[PDB]
């Protein structure tokens, strides 16, 4: 409780296993990404699905 | 970033030195001194 300023979903939720918050997940969302070298991606190129 | 031969990995907690990457920090710690490789 801050005031009755709502800080809900603009804080980390502890439910998801990652700490971004739920208006953080819609940004990453939208942002579609290239899925780039930050994972390994040896495996799945080996890997040829 | 990928598979880490020579040094280690400790549990401890140190500030950032020379930065391996993806949140990973090596030193020159006492924890035979020799390389740790730490998060
Ligand atoms: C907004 O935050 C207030 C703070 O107490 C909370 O009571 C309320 O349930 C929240 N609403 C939503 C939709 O998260």
């Amino acid at each position: 409780y801050f005031g009755g300023f709502n800080f809900s979903q603009i804080l980390p939720d502890p439910s998801k296993p990652s700490k971004r918050s739920f208006i953080e997940d819609l940004l990453f969302n939208k942002v579609t990404l290239a899925d780039a070298g930050f994972i390994k991606q040896y495996g799945d190129c080996l890997g040829d699905i | 970033a990928g598979c880490l031969i020579g040094a280690e990995y400790v549990n401890n907690s140190y500030e950032c030195d020379i930065p391996i990457g993806a949140g990973i920090c090596a030193s020159y710690q006492t924890q035979s001194q020799s390389i740790i490789a730490y998060t």
